[PDB]
């Protein structure tokens, strides 16, 4: 374990914590077809 | 056949900068004979402000491009002549541009002569009419006052503009010096043409 | 499909036992060596309201209610102790510390929820 | 009339002609990297089913059967060789595009449109005007320029107004011809320094001037207007002034009222719009338009030309990297169709 | 997610009651309704031949 | 499927939500999502998600 | 060298269509024009040939176009070469302009690699740290202040 | 969705072009803005009407896909294996009962009056009158020698919202079709109005196939014995030349 | 000789600036709000209405967003757009101040 190994890679500090972010108030699910919804609507 | 192309387009280049020839022309065979015998050919041109521009075309197998001492003495002897020199153009074969010693004499001569522009160029720069090439947009030097008016309207400094090297072929044919501004009229596939202004920076060699 | 023939004797994680399986009407030689997994569903190749576009399908609700592709899905909970420190048992609110808020400790019997009861979110 | 497979293909709903041919007639020659099946099975044999130095076409990936008839074992193997590339190139089209997308975005993201519609990196100019026209890419209309392909005789036949014998219409036409010549001169040059980039008489412009005139003509209660010398002259003066003040779209209405000088690079930006307006609002094309309807047309043109400008502070370097790195997924998918 | 043995997978999007599904003149109704547009670009012809063969297998009892 | 909350378990170092369903944390608005939101100009959405909903704090600087 | 120009391996013959203005002013597409599409690049070698028009030499090489013609022609070459890769379902022209104008901003053709970012934005350490290698970039930034 | 049994994110198939998505197992994220500032910015900037026109290619992104592309062709087709492609008043009214627009007026129609697909489409495009004239995808020189094209189907012409003639298919109504019906509606009435017409025309196309039917079978892929002999005569000539 | 660092350098605090407002007749930026600017104006006004609630709008609306949008459309929004043009090395901050109650609004309702 070192201080400067926290930085470099995709799982590092810069790319995982600063350039991206874990967030609250978000949802995920499989998407599905529905022909009764308008193009600007989501079920 | 770089020599044949040079023999015509170097004089086309002298014409493009609005310079008056001093010595009458010689046939191409005589030019080749002088290049092989002496090791170089010299063309002297008169500028509007009475400056003198000397062009040295060096053979690819001459001594001045192999031994730095010969180039050193040639430059020293040509740079202490009773002439109102403003620029010497040293056209050498492209491999000579990578020869470090020759460039060292070039920069030493530059340091010893601060008010004389010393440039060393490859053959291909003068083997064609560069402005008439289709892929090259229309370059044009602009005055300092006009550039300052543009920059003042745009709230810009000369260091914010796009920059172009002084050894860029169209800039060389224009005679662009570092610190100058070149307006480029270029084709566009969105507006049918566009205008940019570039700030000329120091030559790469 | 029948993922294992000894499934009731196993405590496996994320395993699915589909109840009904059928041999294909058009089978292959591969079905002499492995059990087939699936059903001979009646399929209509048609446009029906636009709900099967872009690789979606429309399913009969009756086919679902009758057990088509239905099965039982299993999960595992393995919890370990610390020797002579931890123990299994129902905690008491008036002694123990940092109990999880909004948790249902009332379904436990001798530290374990009895077999056959329905556990929902927040139940211990 | 009844075949569902054909109707899905012929209407563009799904599939292509080679899909039908493969299903029904024959797959043909399997071709990986624009060449036949190379012999990787021991020095001159493509498979164990064919001899060494076999000369028949089947030995090198020619599939004589269709899908509906079924492939033989060697044909299925050659088909699996071709189909494995589709899976390999799909898995590569994610990682290879991801490597190139992230380097393009980190190089271009600092480019942002400033208050002059220039693109800069914090002070330093990348573009004097975004896209050299200052417009948003979502606000472009593909429009044909009529005068480009016409000869000199049929240019004067169609666009020279002979109703009034005035020097004004001599220059109204001569301006049409030298816009035609300038367009030809510039875009024949672009043809020169490219491989296969031909001249077109079709541009993407922010305003469809032709459809604006057509729409207003439809809604006009008037029919064919009587000849009116002062109205025809007035409309020409209106259009000429509108083309003169067109670059003020890029500054504001305050400087247009003051008539302050326009930068040269902003005059060039309005070149296509100035050119298109002079074609579609030519005197020969605006005979049945009153001087009141012309003001409605001119007000609509510069309102649509204002709505199509790029916003201040738009991350256009991120927009460019997204728009260029996305077609690289399809470029990587067709990797085995290239040498 | 469901799939056929030809690799044509799909997501269950709508579930209809037995009175809303289409039916043939002889009373046959489908369990799944799949788009005809999943075939032409994928060329999963073994799935269509299986339906043709299996249709006569059921009636012949084989 | 997953939908979490306005709050939950948090990483001790970064102060951000934990990873995914199994840890009952949040979901990731990654590097490429911030590219798209920046391309759209939606900067108040980046404040809401990457600051208010992830780990935004106040730093004091002399 | 025996009977050729250096750098080019194969020289095929292609049929290309170009436009031209007639004597009556009409613009016509001429399909019966033959050119040479070489395999390999040498603009200067083809510039010295007397059977080739030297003013309309089209190289696919950005480095060779930059070497002989300049930064403005190299800018037009980057646009032409990205568009070739993009196909025909390609992006708008203003997205190719952004790439070429960035890559040619300093008067030299810079890359979209770590080296190119150093040339255009050297003092943007945080941008440059985020791209590839934070430790090397951070170390250089500290000693350089 | 008030049904507790539904766990999926449902969207119209014509909205898949924005996300490069399909329904083979894709998962998508969804977060609802709660702060006022982000909830204002979602409406004014990030609404999907702002990307009906592609920023990458400057063309429309959305249109008909796979059921309303062939459904529009079948609806606007001039003739049917049953004769002329007409429908009575009751079935013409039934095409508009799902479009969620304001229903047209059928009062000037007897129950036995017959309406064709071009009349029904015109009743919808009158609200956003555009002008369109291109040859459809249906017409191809590749099929012309071997097919009898109808002269009323190979020239799609719309003036002021009235479909004068021709069929509607990928060229006019397809997704990504530059200069198409929805690209023209967006340039004249806005990308939000174009999205309404993509939905409304998708309901007309799907409601036509609701009793026209569209299927694919194995016999659709089968050459006749005489035609199979002709294909292997063609292949035998290739192997002869080889 | 270059001696030890002095207090004259080593300042971390940047010197204060003077806000230089371009006169209204010399403004160069557009008199039309960008979509970004209109969105920002509406968002700021809606949040401030969520704080205060005091508006001069005649109509009644149940949301801060609707009130902000109608204030922008009816030219009653109490905000100004400051477009920062340049920061001069001698200390000035040249900006343009734009009144959104007399600019063109791109949004629709
Ligand atoms: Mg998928």
């Amino acid at each position: 374990p070192s201080i400067m190994r926290r930085l470099p890679r995709k799982e590092g500090r810069i790319r995982k914590s600063l350039l991206g972010s874990q967030v609250w108030s978000i949802s995920r699910s499989t998407i599905c077809g529905n022909s009764d919804l308008h193009l600007d609507e989501v079920g | 056949m770089a020599m044949q192309k040079l023999f015509t387009y170097i004089y086309e280049f002298i014409e493009y900068r609005k310079m008056v020839l001093l010595e009458e022309k010689v046939p191409y065979d005589k030019f080749v004979q002088m290049v092989l015998n002496t090791g170089f050919f010299r063309i002297n041109a008169e500028t509007l402000n009475h400056g003198i521009v000397s062009v040295f075309i060096f053979g690819a197998n001459g001594k001045y491009v192999h031994h730095g001492g010969d180039m050193r003495t040639l430059l020293t002897n040509t740079l202490n002549e009773k002439k109102h020199y403003e620029e010497l153009i040293l056209i050498v074969d492209k491999p000579v541009l990578s020869k470090k010693n020759i460039l060292d004499i070039i920069v030493e001569q530059r340091a010893a002569n601060p008010t004389i522009v010393i440039n060393i160029y490859p053959y291909h720069l003068f083997c064609i009419n560069i402005p008439k090439v289709s892929a090259i947009p229309k370059h044009k030097l602009i005055t300092q006052e006009e550039a300052q008016e543009f920059l003042g309207r745009e709230y810009l400094q000369p260091q914010d503009l796009m920059q172009i090297s002084a050894s860029d072929p169209p800039v060389v044919w224009l005679g662009g010096r570092p610190g100058d501004f070149v307006q480029i009229e270029r084709p566009s596939e969105t507006a049918m043409h566009a205008v940019v202004i570039r700030f000329i920076t120091k030559s790469k060699i | 499909g029948w993922y294992c023939f000894s499934w009731p004797y196993r405590v496996d994680m994320n395993r699915f036992f589909q109840f009904y399986n059928e041999m294909p009407l058009v089978k292959t030689i591969a079905h002499n060596y492995v059990i087939p997994n699936g059903l001979n569903t009646i399929v209509a190749y048609m446009i029906y309201g636009g709900y099967n576009q872009e690789d979606s399908v429309i399913v009969s609700q009756s086919f679902i209610d009758r057990g088509g592709f239905a099965g039982t899905f299993y999960r595992e909970e393995k919890v370990e102790l610390e020797s002579d420190i931890e123990s299994f048992g129902k905690p008491d609110p008036l002694i123990t510390k940092n109990l999880k808020p909004g948790a249902n400790y009332e379904k436990l019997v001798d530290g374990f929820v009895p077999v056959g009861t329905v556990v929902k979110k927040g139940d211990i | 009339e009844t075949n569902g497979l054909f109707q899905m293909v012929a209407t563009g709903a799904k599939g292509s002609n080679p899909n039908m041919i493969h299903i029904m007639a024959g797959i043909g020659q399997i071709e990986i990297n624009t060449q036949r099946i190379q012999p990787q099975f021991s020095f001159g044999r493509t498979l164990v089913y064919y001899p060494r130095f076999a000369l028949e076409a089947q030995a090198y990936g020619f599939i004589c059967n269709s899908y509906i008839a079924g492939l033989t074992s060697p044909e299925f193997i050659f088909g699996e060789m071709n189909g494995r590339f589709d899976l390999i190139n799909k898995a590569l089209s994610t990682s290879s595009t991801g490597y190139a997308n992230r380097k393009a975005i980190f190089g271009l993201q600092s480019c942002i449109v400033d208050y002059y519609r220039r693109v800069s990196i914090d002070t330093r100019l990348v573009q004097q005007l975004y896209g050299e026209d200052g417009l948003d890419a979502r606000q472009l209309e593909t429009v044909r320029f009529e005068t480009i392909m016409l000869s000199d005789q049929e240019l004067e036949d169609k666009f020279k107004y002979t109703g009034i014998q005035s020097p004004l219409f001599e220059e109204e036409f001569s301006r049409l011809k030298k816009d035609r010549d300038k367009y030809r001169q510039i875009f024949l040059n672009v043809e020169n320094f490219n491989f296969s980039q031909l001249l077109t008489d079709v541009r993407q412009v922010p305003v469809n001037v032709a459809s604006i005139v057509k729409n207003i003509l439809l809604s006009s209660t008037s029919g064919v207007l009587p000849f009116d010398e002062k109205s025809i002259l007035q409309k020409y003066a209106m259009v000429k002034t509108f083309c003169k003040n067109l670059p003020y779209v890029f500054i504001n209405n305050i400087q247009e009222r003051l008539q302050t000088p326009i930068p040269v690079y902003l005059k060039r930006a309005a070149s296509l719009m100035r050119m298109l307006i002079r074609i579609e609002l030519a005197t020969v094309k605006t005979l049945n338009i009153t001087c009141e309807q012309m003001s409605a047309i001119l007000d609509l043109i510069r309102l649509q030309y204002t709505q199509s400008l790029i916003n201040y502070g738009e991350a256009v370097g991120i927009l460019a990297a997204q728009s260029v790195s996305e077609p690289l997924t399809q470029y990587m998918l067709d990797s085995h169709h290239r040498s | 997610k469901m799939s056929s043995r030809s690799g044509n997978k799909g997501i269950a999007a709508l579930a209809l009651p037995t009175s809303d599904m289409p039916f043939t003149e002889d009373g046959l109704q489908p369990d799944l309704i799949v788009n005809p547009h999943s075939h032409p670009s994928r060329m999963t012809n073994g799935q269509m031949i299986e339906t043709t063969v299996g249709l006569a297998n059921a009636l012949q009892g084989v | 499927r997953y939908a979490v909350a306005s709050y939950g378990p948090t990483d001790a170092l970064t102060g951000q939500p934990l990873d995914g369903k199994r840890s009952h944390g949040g979901l990731r608005l990654g590097e490429m999502e911030h590219w798209v939101l920046t391309a759209q100009g939606a900067m108040q959405t980046i404040i809401e998600k990457s600051h208010d909903d992830s780990d935004g704090c106040i730093s004091y600087i002399c | 060298t025996i009977r050729g120009i250096p750098g080019i391996k194969n020289a095929n013959v292609v049929k290309l269509m170009r436009h031209r203005v007639d004597a009556q002013g009409k613009l016509v597409r001429l399909d019966n024009i033959y050119a040479i599409k070489t395999n390999g690049t040498n603009i200067f070698g083809a510039m010295l040939d007397d059977n080739i028009d030297p003013y309309t030499i089209v190289s696919s090489s950005i480095g060779d176009t930059m070497e002989l013609y300049g930064i403005e022609a190299a800018r037009q070459k980057i646009i032409s070469e990205i568009r070739t890769v993009m196909g025909d379902k390609g992006p708008n022209h203003r997205h190719l302009l952004m790439y070429a104008d960035l890559m040619t901003r300093t008067g030299q053709v810079t890359s979209l690699e770590k080296a190119g970012l150093n040339a255009r934005e050297p003092s943007n350490v945080l941008l440059r740290m985020a791209l590839s290698s934070p430790v090397q970039v951070l170390t250089d930034a500290a000693v350089d202040s | 969705l008030e049904n507790p049994k539904i766990s999926t994110f449902q969207m119209n198939v014509s909205a898949c072009a924005w996300y490069n998505a399909d329904f083979d197992g894709d998962q998508m994220n969804l977060w609802v803005p709660w702060s006022v500032m982000s909830r204002v910015e979602a409406e004014l900037l990030c609404s999907v009407r702002n990307w009906f026109i592609s920023t990458k290619s400057s063309g429309p992104v959305n249109g008909q896909v796979q059921d309303s592309t062939v459904g529009s062709f079948l609806l606007t087709r001039t003739n049917t294996p049953m004769g002329k492609n007409v429908m009575n008043k009751l079935h013409a009214m039934g095409l508009f009962q799902t479009t969620q627009t304001d229903p047209p007026c059928f009062a000037n129609y007897s129950p036995t009056d017959l309406l064709d697909g071009k009349s029904v489409v015109s009743m919808l495009l009158r609200q956003t009158p555009i002008n369109y004239q291109r040859a459809p995808t249906w017409y191809s020189e590749v099929y012309a020698p071997y097919m009898h094209y109808n002269k009323q189907d190979i020239s799609t012409q719309i003036r002021n919202g009235e479909l004068i003639e021709g069929v509607l298919d990928k060229k006019a109504v397809g997704a990504g079709s530059s200069g198409g019906i929805y690209h023209l509606i967006s340039r004249r009435y806005g990308p939000q109005q174009a999205l309404k017409m993509i939905f409304a025309t998708q309901q007309l196309a799907l409601n036509y196939v609701r009793n026209a039917g569209f299927t694919v079978s194995t016999a659709d892929m089968l050459l006749t014995p005489e035609a199979h002999q002709e294909v292997q005569e063609i292949i035998n000539e290739l192997l002869l030349e080889s | 000789i270059v001696e030890s660092p002095s207090i004259c350098e080593g300042f971390v605090q940047a010197s204060s600036q003077t806000l230089v407002i371009i006169p209204d007749n010399e403004r160069i930026t557009s008199n039309v709000l960008t979509t970004f600017e209109a969105t920002r104006l509406v968002a700021v006004r809606a949040q401030q209405l969520a704080i205060n609630g005091s508006t001069m709008l005649k109509k009644k609306y149940s949301s801060p967003i609707d009130i902000a949008k109608q204030e922008l459309f009816n030219r009653k929004i109490p905000l100004l757009v400051m477009r920062c043009i340049k920061v001069t090395p001698e200390g000035q901050k040249i900006v343009e101040i734009w009144n959104p109650r007399e600019m063109g609004i791109p949004l629709l309702d």
